[PDB]
């Protein structure tokens, strides 16, 4: 069948600049190329049909060009909400095929994380467990390390981390660090500490709480 | 209105089958084709097949192992895809889409998250995440809620019944001991809470659950 | 009403019907065949017109048996209807020439 090559797989741009995604077909297909946008956890949304025709409700900064085997999706003045995966579906011959997709990243200004630590809830303590949650919100870039200390001593067991994809509202990233313990082991200690080390500063951002 | 309605999730046992539905709305034509597209987590879009409901003819992708069978009920305007003898390689989000006859998908459904596993379905336990007594506050304060111990994916987290959408981070779930766990964060003007309510709503479609929990300060 | 003109109009309407149904049936028959290009309704209709006129651009054609059968029906409908218009014009001109000589 008709192969659609989308290279590069990742495009990184600065806010406000013009970006262009490439889509090459293995054979001449006229202008029977359509473009879709899929944000994180969202459904694909049609952006351009027939290589260049506009869709109602799509921002006019989206345009397409090309014919034959080489096609281009272009965005004038990229902004945060444009962060998504972009696919170029073909429909010149049966069966229809999709490109492999191109992710768009935005290089924004560096941002220090906002750290918040949360003790386990009362209900969870009645359940017989205890999770200490730490949020590292809206930082940039995505590289960051979290550190847990219990009574001044570093803790590594029982920690689970999760990272978000780049945020479509401000081009930042966020991280959650959850330390899960028994109720018994939770109430046998006093100090619980979450430590974030980021490029934004040489000193870590430290948030702690005592059960006292 | 949403043109294509799909169930949120389906839990299948290995070797079993499942029939996904796709209910249509809006303008329908005899020329309409309904397509089904497979997306594994982290991967791209994979065309599965198509059906013309007004005639009942269905076509399938030749290159992949045929696991689907496409049907359509014309009275209820519903398209069905029967996936049979499912392997862990079949766990993915399955979208349906409508095509007027130009060869592009004008509208897609929200997709059905199909997880094939032996584990039992488990509704989530959600706990409030309010600041401790010693925490200081600036112009803004951040709260959250912890969605722990559910299976399978996914869960939908909203804040104040969707009315609060700005300043929300719902983290990807982490899987351990055959159970998922995530947390959701929301940031709100420090003066606005707790005088104005803050409640997180967690929907788990695989267990048909949806629970609220209000974020009350520890006072 | 004159017979030749009546049959001419009937062939026009019937030809339009054969073009539309031919586009629909062409798309229905050609989808599912790898490499087929007759899979969208607008250019299937354009291909129906090309086939009925035998213009021979060669940009679209079916690859399946049933698509080729639909094609044959469209070909014969076009040839038949256009030849019918030719025959109606012939009848008309023979009438007008027969009155032009007082016979
Ligand atoms: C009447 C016009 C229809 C012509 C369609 C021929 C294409 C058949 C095909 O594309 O069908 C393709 C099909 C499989 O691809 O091949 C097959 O076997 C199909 C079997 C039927 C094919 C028709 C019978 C041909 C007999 C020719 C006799 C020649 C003298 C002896
Ligand atoms: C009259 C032409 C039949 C329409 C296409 C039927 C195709 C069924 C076998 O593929
Ligand atoms: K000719
Ligand atoms: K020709
Ligand atoms: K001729």
């Amino acid at each position: 069948d008709i192969l659609l090559t989308q290279s590069p797989a990742i495009l990184s741009v600065s806010p406000g600049e013009r970006v262009s995604f490439s889509c090459r077909a293995s054979q001449s297909i006229g202008t029977d190329i359509h473009w879709y946008q899929q944000r994180t956890n969202g459904s694909p949304r049609l952006l351009i049909k027939y290589a260049s025709e506009s869709i109602s409700g799509i921002p006019s900064r989206f345009s397409g060009s090309g014919s034959g085997t080489d096609f281009t999706l272009s965005i004038n003045s990229v902004e945060s909400e444009d962060i998504a995966n972009y696919y170029c579906q073909q429909s010149n011959r049966w069966p229809f095929t999709f490109g492999s997709g191109t992710k768009l990243e935005i290089k924004r200004a560096d941002a220090a994380p906002t750290v918040s630590i949360f003790p386990p809830s009362s209900e969870q303590l009645t359940s017989g467990g205890a999770s200490v949650v730490c949020f590292l919100n809206n930082f940039y870039p995505k590289d960051i390390n979290v550190k847990w200390k219990i009574d001044g001593s570093e803790r590594q067991n029982g920690v689970l981390n999760s990272w978000t994809d780049q945020d479509s509202k401000d081009s930042t990233y966020s991280m959650s660090s959850t330390l899960t313990l028994t109720k018994d082991e939770y109430e046998r200690h006093n100090s619980y500490t979450c430590e974030a080390t980021h490029k934004t500063s040489t000193s870590p951002i430290v948030k702690s709480f005592n059960r006292n | 209105q949403v043109q294509l309605q799909q169930p949120g999730a389906e839990l299948v046992k290995p070797g079993a089958s499942v029939k996904l539905s796709c209910k249509a709305s809006g303008y329908t034509f005899t020329s309409d084709w309904i397509h089904w597209v497979k997306q594994r987590p982290g991967h791209g879009l994979e065309w599965i097949g198509e059906i013309i409901p007004s005639y009942g003819r269905a076509n399938y992708n030749e290159k992949i192992q045929k696991k689907a069978t496409l049907t359509a009920d014309k009275s209820s305007s519903t398209a069905f895809m029967q996936l049979s003898s499912l392997t862990s390689e079949d766990s993915a989000v399955y979208y349906c889409a409508r095509e007027r006859g130009d060869g592009y998908f004008a509208v897609w459904g929200a997709g059905t998250t199909v997880t094939v596993s032996s584990a039992k379905t488990t509704p989530p336990s959600v706990y409030p995440l309010a600041p401790g007594s010693a925490a200081q506050t600036n112009s803004m304060v951040t709260l959250g809620c912890l969605v722990k111990g559910y299976f399978p994916e996914p869960v939908t987290v909203t804040w104040n019944s969707g009315s609060l959408s700005s300043g929300v981070h719902t983290f990807p779930a982490v899987l351990q001991s055959d159970l998922y766990t995530l947390s959701s964060s929301v940031t709100v003007p420090s003066s606005s809470w707790p005088s104005e309510t803050v409640t997180c709503n967690v929907a788990h479609p695989a267990s048909s659950t949806k629970v609220d929990k209000k974020i009350v300060p520890r006072d | 009403s004159a017979l030749h003109w009546r049959a001419a109009g009937a062939a026009t309407v019937l030809l339009v019907i054969v073009l539309l149904a031919g586009s629909y049936l062409a798309v229905l028959a050609e989808r599912g065949a790898p490499g087929a290009q007759l899979i969208t309704y607008p250019r299937a209709l354009w291909w129906s017109v090309e086939t009925a006129t035998a213009v021979g651009y060669g940009d679209l054609y079916p690859v399946t048996l049933w698509g080729r059968c639909v094609a044959v029906v469209v070909m014969v409908a076009g040839i038949t209807s256009f030849g019918l218009v030719t025959a109606a014009l012939a009848t008309w001109f023979v009438g007008r020439e027969q009155e032009r000589r007082g016979h």
